[PDB]
């Protein structure tokens, strides 16, 4: 270390045994430090014993993301371009069926290349390109490959700001160490101005160049290179060039108008994407406020203040150390971050924002469970990072008496709550699906929990859907339709290929689901909650921070002494929310095809994927694979020697990778040791093992590659499930 | 120009009345809630005079005070005043 | 703050080198001398127009059994004897090392001064011209790339196209 | 050794003050006028093909065209950093010619300004009755800037 530190030496330490704690990897041989050295390669308890550093390499080492996100993007665009199909599928959408990856015909491959529309062999798509794509007020297939290589500018560059950090001599402290304006910049400017910038590029070029596409044409018979500047004469139509107005204001007169925007709502008969008439208004009405708003402010003050009796007396000072933590001012984050992804997984099947989506149904659900993973795999971490704080983070224990010290007090407490609740659902929450199946297989309806049975009535109606597609009659101005076409009251005309959005009703069916997510989303969070809270301290071990966040267990005695730390608790917290969002997709899909996807003809009969199927048959839990399941993965199991088959071909490996971290998840440790040594000796007759003590995994470690494969496993799974039904009918 | 020219003055006013307004209303600030109609220094009434927003407010009502019938059902009557 | 960054062969490199390049010298006076219009004409008639064929794989193994034998005569006696094991000198042997060769042998030497020395003058020379022969034919072999690509007509591949002027290729000069 | 180049809370600023400089003269347009007449605009894509600005400017050119543009700016940018390296001193640039004592005629010397020293001594009478020098040409720079999109068109000066 140790090595030359000094003062004396540019020669860089390539050669001689070890680094990182102390009597470190020793000279001695060993393999587990291999697992060590990219586990906990990040981490902060080594590295040096000061901050100042640290925070000085996670803005570089960030940067190689943004970087990366930028070399990925391009081979997307640079893709989404030569490798071509979106030309095709532009004058020819409704028809096409998109692509941008396609094989080169070795070994098997090709299988997997099939006609997917403007005439070509390939391998579609369900990530909605071709889509945001849908803008280029402009374009042409060599253009992308500007916005491409335009991608790796940002990068090379946008990457060597990483250089010209850690490596360059460093900022220190008082830069991030004031905090004081940070947020007073973000939300303001790129927030704003990006949203504003946006705006400047969505009305300008976009709006028009899809105002007059939503009919006809071939590109180039439009949306010239430049054609858009000063010449405001075709920005005539869709509106003045102000024509006696100047810079808003009121001594204005409208005998017949009022710029762009004339608010829409619903959806465009022609491309139901949601008008884009409107696109404009709402990224302009955002940006202002960041535009106003990122000025404050300089930080205590606001927090340093409102109090009261069995309130907060510490909210007042509720951290210096949050301008001292990272580990606690990035678990906050993705929490947020996190929890504000999977509300996007909703507001968009319920209001699209792209044109030709919904009728894309499979290029925008795949998106709803894509963002779906992430609005619980960032959330789980935003709860192990809370306990990555509760252990460690600051130096001593200046913090003191305050809003935790206090959620602490109680802590035997907030979680004896949230028990219970979770036992009350479950039984109400489970069981009750279960009455049915013991009850329907019993066989006696009279008495089941159906939409029909148990006393609800032909209608569900009467709550809060029904006061929000007839709110345009409020305060609110209006806009023929509502909001989101999917809300109970009027209209039904939405698209002439397929179909899109409609009502979608409820009551029991619809009432239960609802409920399982309650309980799934409680008993999850019970044991993150307390998980992080009992990080350090307990009545089963109190001599419990002495190591770190994770260590294996204890020790044999208390009884058991196992589980316990919040490594753990961030590792069965995993365990069910890969549940959590695995039935809330599940759900989705088969509310969303069972009602709503389906398709219009004459007379507008409607013909769902299903035939409402749901109706009577998802409150039975085997209906869920009578219905679900074994119903639809029909198209999974007869998916071989076709085009999509690389899904059938997959959902037998990793629903085989899943049924192999069992082997790692439920297995001792001593044991593959106890059988390692067995290998080790016939190794050691041929002369051939003892250099690098071969090693079993190291307790966590196992745990570690339980888990992570039950995931990789149990997920791609239903990747597989799903892209294999909507590719095809539906 | 245009009508927009006594409009560049009614930007003018606008853009005056919110700064005017503005001082007053953050000069003694450091207050937060508070003021007289509540605990503790009565003098009461309603009172008379402290002044930014009602003065401005008038002001924009007043704009619209000698622009008054001349954009309006344009002209009428023989001399409104009687005088010559 | 600057690389770490190399060598050490930093000594070899520089002699496949002289390798590389004196031998471009084979290419570039040949070519240019061709000879314009000799008086004139390039025909080969000979060994090469009733025998059916001549070379081209015939032509590596004869042409290459020399190159063969004298490339690998070239660095693997070079120099190096001693040549065999077991503890560091370093290029990655120098295993010959502290001997040259041979303790008394035979004339394992050139020329007196206990060593090889080729005497003391000569850095003139072939300092600077020749690891100039390294740097010319980088660029004359960077016309190599001009003297040719374009593919006269006789092909426009994966069409992009991508705009059109007029044509290119060699001979000498330059519309402009 | 690897070259070098320092920043110190404002190099950017010596070399940043520097860039303005020379594109204080390169403003060009009205600090050489007789170099537009009408050059400020570059002119184009206007082939015969096609097409300028749009109603441009119509009653762009003839024109100076061509090639041959990058290796200009490259090779005498390959100069920029030769006074910036030959002159970092060791003296010898006069390298005279082998023969010949009658090379006593010198030119100059290090010249900024009026040459090798200033000269000629001996002055005024009439001409007569460190960076404003800087400051006013960015006054000057900037100012085409906004004047080539120097436009409000659809209605023009309010003023007047
Ligand atoms: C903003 C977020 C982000 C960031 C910057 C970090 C940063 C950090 N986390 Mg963390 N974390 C996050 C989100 C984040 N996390 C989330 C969402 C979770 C919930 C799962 C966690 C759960 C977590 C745990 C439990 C731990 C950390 C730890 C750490 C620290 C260790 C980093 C390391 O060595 O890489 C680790 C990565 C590897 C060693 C690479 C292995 C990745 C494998 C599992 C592959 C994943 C499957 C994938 C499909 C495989 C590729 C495809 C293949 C089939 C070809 C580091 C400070 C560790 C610590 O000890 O704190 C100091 C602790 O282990 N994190
Ligand atoms: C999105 C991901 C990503 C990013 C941006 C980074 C970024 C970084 N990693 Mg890292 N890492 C990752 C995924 C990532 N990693 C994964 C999946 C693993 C497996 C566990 C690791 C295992 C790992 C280790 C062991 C180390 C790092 C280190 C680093 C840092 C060193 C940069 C450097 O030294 O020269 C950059 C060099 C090049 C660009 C040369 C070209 C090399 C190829 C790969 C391209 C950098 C912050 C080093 C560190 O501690 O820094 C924080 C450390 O040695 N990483
Ligand atoms: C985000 C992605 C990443 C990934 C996963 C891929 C993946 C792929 N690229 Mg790709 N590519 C990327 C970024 C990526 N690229 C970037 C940033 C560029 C810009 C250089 C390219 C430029 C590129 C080209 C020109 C080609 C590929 C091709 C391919 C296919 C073969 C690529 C390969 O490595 O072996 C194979 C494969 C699907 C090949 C293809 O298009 O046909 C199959 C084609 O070779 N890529
Ligand atoms: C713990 C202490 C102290 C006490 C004794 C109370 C007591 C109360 N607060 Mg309260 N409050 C406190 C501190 C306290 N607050 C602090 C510090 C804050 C700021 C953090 C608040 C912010 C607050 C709000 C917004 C409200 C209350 C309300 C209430 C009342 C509930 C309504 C009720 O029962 O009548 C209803 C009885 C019927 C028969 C009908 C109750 C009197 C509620 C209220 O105003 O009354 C409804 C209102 O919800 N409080
Ligand atoms: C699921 C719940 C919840 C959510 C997310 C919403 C969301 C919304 N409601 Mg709403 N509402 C709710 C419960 C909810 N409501 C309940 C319980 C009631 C009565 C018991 C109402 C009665 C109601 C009315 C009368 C109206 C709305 C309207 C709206 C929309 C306008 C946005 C707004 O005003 O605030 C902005 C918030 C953010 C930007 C964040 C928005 C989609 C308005 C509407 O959409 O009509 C066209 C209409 O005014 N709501
Ligand atoms: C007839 C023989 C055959 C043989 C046995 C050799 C042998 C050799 N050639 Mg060689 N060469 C040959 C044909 C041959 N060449 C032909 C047909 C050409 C085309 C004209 C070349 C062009 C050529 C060049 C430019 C060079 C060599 C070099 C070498 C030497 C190192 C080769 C190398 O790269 O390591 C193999 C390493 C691997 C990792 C594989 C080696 C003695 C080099 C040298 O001088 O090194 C001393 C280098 O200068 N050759
Ligand atoms: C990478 C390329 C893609 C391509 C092929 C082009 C091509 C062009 N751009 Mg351009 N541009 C692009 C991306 C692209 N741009 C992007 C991403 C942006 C940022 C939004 C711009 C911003 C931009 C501007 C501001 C301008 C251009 C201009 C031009 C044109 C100069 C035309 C000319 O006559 O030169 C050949 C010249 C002859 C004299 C013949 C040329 C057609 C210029 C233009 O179109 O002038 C009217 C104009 O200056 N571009
Ligand atoms: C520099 C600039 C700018 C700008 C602008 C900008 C600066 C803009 C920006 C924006 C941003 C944005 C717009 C953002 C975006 C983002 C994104 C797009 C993302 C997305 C996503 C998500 C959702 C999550 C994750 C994933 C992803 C990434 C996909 C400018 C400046 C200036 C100056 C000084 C001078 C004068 C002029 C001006 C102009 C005044
Ligand atoms: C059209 C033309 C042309 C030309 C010429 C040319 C013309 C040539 C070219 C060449 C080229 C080169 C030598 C290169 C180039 C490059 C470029 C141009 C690029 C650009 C860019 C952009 C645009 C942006 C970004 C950046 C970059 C750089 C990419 C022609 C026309 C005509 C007519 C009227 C008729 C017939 C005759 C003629 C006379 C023929
Ligand atoms: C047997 C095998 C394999 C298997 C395999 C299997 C049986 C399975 C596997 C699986 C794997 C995986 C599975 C990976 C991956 C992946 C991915 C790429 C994913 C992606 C994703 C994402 C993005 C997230 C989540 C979802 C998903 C999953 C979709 C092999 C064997 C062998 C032999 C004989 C010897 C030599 C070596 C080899 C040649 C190797
Ligand atoms: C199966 C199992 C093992 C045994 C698993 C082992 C030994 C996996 C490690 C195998 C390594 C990855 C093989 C690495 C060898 C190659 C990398 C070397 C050759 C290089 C390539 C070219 C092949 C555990 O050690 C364990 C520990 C704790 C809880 C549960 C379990 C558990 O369930
Ligand atoms: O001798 C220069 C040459 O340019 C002159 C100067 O002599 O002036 C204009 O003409 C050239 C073209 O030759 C332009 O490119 C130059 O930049 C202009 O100032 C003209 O008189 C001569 O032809």
């Amino acid at each position: 270390l140790v090595d030359r530190d000094p003062i004396k030496t540019s020669f860089e330490q390539w050669a001689k045994p070890g680094h990182f704690s102390r009597t470190i990897a020793k000279g001695p041989d060993t393999t587990t430090w291999i697992w060590n050295l990219h586990a906990d390669a990040h981490d902060f308890d080594s590295h040096t014993s000061d901050l100042e550093e640290i925070s000085r390499k996670v803005f570089s080492a960030h940067f190689g993301q943004l970087s990366i996100i930028f070399l990925w993007l391009s081979g997307m665009y640079f893709h989404g371009a030569r490798f071509s199909n979106y030309e095709a599928w532009l004058n020819d959408p409704t028809h096409i069926g998109p692509s941008a990856q396609v094989v080169w015909p070795i070994v098997g491959q090709e299988i997997l290349n099939g006609d997917v529309g403007g005439g070509f062999r390939g391998i579609q798509i369900t990530s909605g390109f071709f889509q945001i794509w849908r803008a280029s007020g402009i374009t042409s297939e060599l253009q992308l490959y500007c916005t491409a290589i335009g991608a790796l500018v940002f990068a090379g560059l946008m990457l060597f700001a990483g250089w010209f950090h850690y490596h360059k001599a460093a900022p220190k402290l008082a830069w991030f160490q004031d905090v004081e304006s940070m947020l007073n910049h973000h939300l303001a400017g790129l927030l704003g101005l990006g949203s504003l910038s946006w705006a400047r590029h969505q009305v300008h070029v976009s709006l028009p160049i899809n105002q007059f596409l939503n009919a006809g044409v071939d590109p180039k018979e439009i949306p010239l290179p430049h054609e858009f500047i000063l010449n405001r004469d075709l920005l005539a139509q869709l509106y003045p060039s102000f024509a006696e107005g100047a810079t808003p204001f009121f001594t204005l007169n409208w005998s017949k108008y009022a710029d762009f925007l004339t608010f829409r709502g619903g959806l465009d008969p022609l491309t139901g994407g949601l008008w884009l008439t409107d696109i404009a208004h709402h990224h302009l009405a955002i940006a202002i406020l960041f535009l106003i708003a990122g000025h404050m402010y300089r930080i205590k003050d606001i927090l340093e203040a409102h109090k009261g009796p069995f309130t907060g007396q510490g909210h007042k000072g509720l951290y210096e150390i949050l301008t001292t933590s990272w580990h606690a001012q990035l678990s906050i984050n993705l929490a947020m971050l996190g929890s504000l992804t999977i509300v996007v997984a909703q507001h968009m099947y319920s209001m699209p924002p792209y044109p030709y989506l919904a009728t894309d149904y499979a290029t925008q659900l795949s998106l709803f469970t894509h963002h779906m993973w992430i609005g619980g795999f960032l959330i789980v971490g935003a709860a192990a990072h809370a306990a990555i704080f509760m252990v460690r983070d600051y130096d001593p224990t200046t913090r003191y008496n305050d809003l935790l010290d206090r959620v602490l007090r109680h802590r035997d407490a907030i979680i004896s709550h949230l028990n219970w609740v979770c036992i009350f659902l479950g039984f109400h929450s489970f069981g009750l699906y279960i009455h049915n199946d013991t009850m329907s297989a019993l066989g006696r309806p009279q008495d089941m929990f159906s939409d029909t049975a148990i006393q609800l009535q032909p209608v569900f109606a009467q709550w809060i859907q029904n006061t929000h597609a007839l709110a345009p009659g409020t305060t609110a101005p209006g806009a023929t339709a509502s909001t989101s076409l999917t809300w109970g009251g009027g209209d039904l005309v939405a698209v002439g290929n397929k179909v899109a959005l409609l009502p979608i009703p409820l009551g029991t069916a619809d009432f239960l689901v609802h409920h399982i997510h309650a309980f799934t989303i409680h008993v999850t969070v019970l044991i993150l909650l307390k998980g992080v809270l009992f990080a350090r301290s307990s009545r089963l071990i109190p001599d419990k921070a002495n190591l770190g966040f994770r260590f294996p267990c204890d020790g044999p005695g208390r009884g058991g002494t196992c589980q316990v730390s919040a490594w753990d608790h961030v590792f069965l917290g995993l365990f069910w929310m890969y549940n959590s969002i695995s039935v809330v997709i599940f759900h989705f899909s088969w509310k969303m095809q069972s009602d709503v996807w389906g398709t219009i003809n004459d007379q507008g009969v409607v013909t769902h994927i299903t035939a409402g199927n749901f109706a009577q048959s998802s409150i039975t839990i085997n209906g869920w694979l009578r219905d679900f399941l074994w119903a639809q993965a029909s198209q999974v199991i007869q998916s071989y020697g076709s085009s999509l088959s690389a899904y059938g071909l997959f959902f037998l490996g990793a629903h085989f990778v899943w049924a192999f971290s069992l082997m790692f998840l439920f297995s001792g440790r001593g044991y593959w040791q106890e059988l390692i040594e067995s290998i080790v000796w016939a190794h050691n007759k041929l002369k051939v093992a003892p250099a690098t003590q071969p090693r079993a995994l190291s307790i966590v470690q196992g745990r570690a590659v339980g888990v992570t494969h039950y995931l990789l496993g149990g997920i791609a799974t239903t990747w597989a499930f799903f892209l294999a039904r909507i590719i095809a009918v539906g | 120009d245009y009508i927009g020219s006594s409009t560049n003055l009614i930007m003018v006013t606008t853009t005056t009345l919110m700064l005017f307004a503005g001082r007053f209303g953050l000069a003694p600030s450091a207050n937060r809630k508070a003021t007289a109609g509540l605990k503790l220094e009565a003098r009461e009434s309603g009172i008379q005079t402290g002044d930014p927003a009602g003065f401005t407010l008038a002001d924009t009502l007043a704009c619209g005070a000698v622009g008054h019938i001349m954009g309006v059902g344009i002209v009428l009557g023989l001399k409104n005043t009687g005088v010559l | 703050s600057d690389p770490e960054s190399l060598r050490w062969n930093v000594q070899a490199e520089l002699v496949h080198s002289r390798w590389a390049m004196l031998g471009a010298a084979g290419i570039f006076i040949p070519e240019f001398l061709t000879k314009l219009g000799i008086l004139n004409t390039p025909s080969w008639y000979t060994a090469g127009e009733q025998e059916y064929f001549t070379d081209t794989t015939t032509l590596f193994i004869v042409e290459l059994v020399f190159i063969g034998w004298a490339e690998g005569r070239r660095w693997a006696d070079i120099l190096n004897p001693g040549c065999v094991n077991t503890d560091p000198i370093f290029p990655n042997n120098k295993l010959t090392g502290t001997d040259v060769g041979y303790p008394g042998g035979l004339w394992f030497d050139p020329l007196g001064w206990g060593s090889a020395s080729p005497q003391k003058l000569k850095e003139l020379r072939t300092k600077e011209i020749k690891n100039g022969r390294l740097a010319m034919l980088a660029v004359m072999g960077a016309w190599f790339q001009h003297i040719y690509t374009g593919t006269g007509p006789i092909d426009n591949l994966f069409a992009a196209h991508l705009a059109d002027p007029h044509a290119t290729i060699f001979a000498a000069f330059t519309p402009k | 050794s690897d070259p070098e180049g320092t920043g110190g809370f404002i190099e950017p600023k010596w070399l940043a003050y520097g860039e303005i400089i020379n594109g204080r003269y390169a403003m060009l347009g009205a600090v050489g006028a007789i170099a537009p007449e009408i050059l400020g605009k570059a002119g184009l894509i206007p082939q015969e093909t096609a097409l300028p600005w749009f109603r441009t400017g119509f009653i762009n050119y003839w024109a100076d065209s061509y090639t041959l543009f990058v290796f200009e700016m490259a090779l005498m940018g390959f100069a920029e950093h030769r006074r910036f390296q030959d002159w970092a001193k060791p003296g010898s640039m006069g390298k005279q010619y082998f023969l010949g004592l009658e090379k006593g005629l010198g030119g100059s010397g290090e010249p900024a300004y009026p040459g090798g020293p200033f000269f000629n001594p001996l002055g005024f009478g009439k001409d007569e009755k460190l960076k404003e020098v800087k400051n006013g040409r960015l006054a000057m720079l900037a100012i085409l800037g906004y004047f080539v999109q120097a436009l409000v068109t659809g209605v023009g000066p309010y003023q007047n």
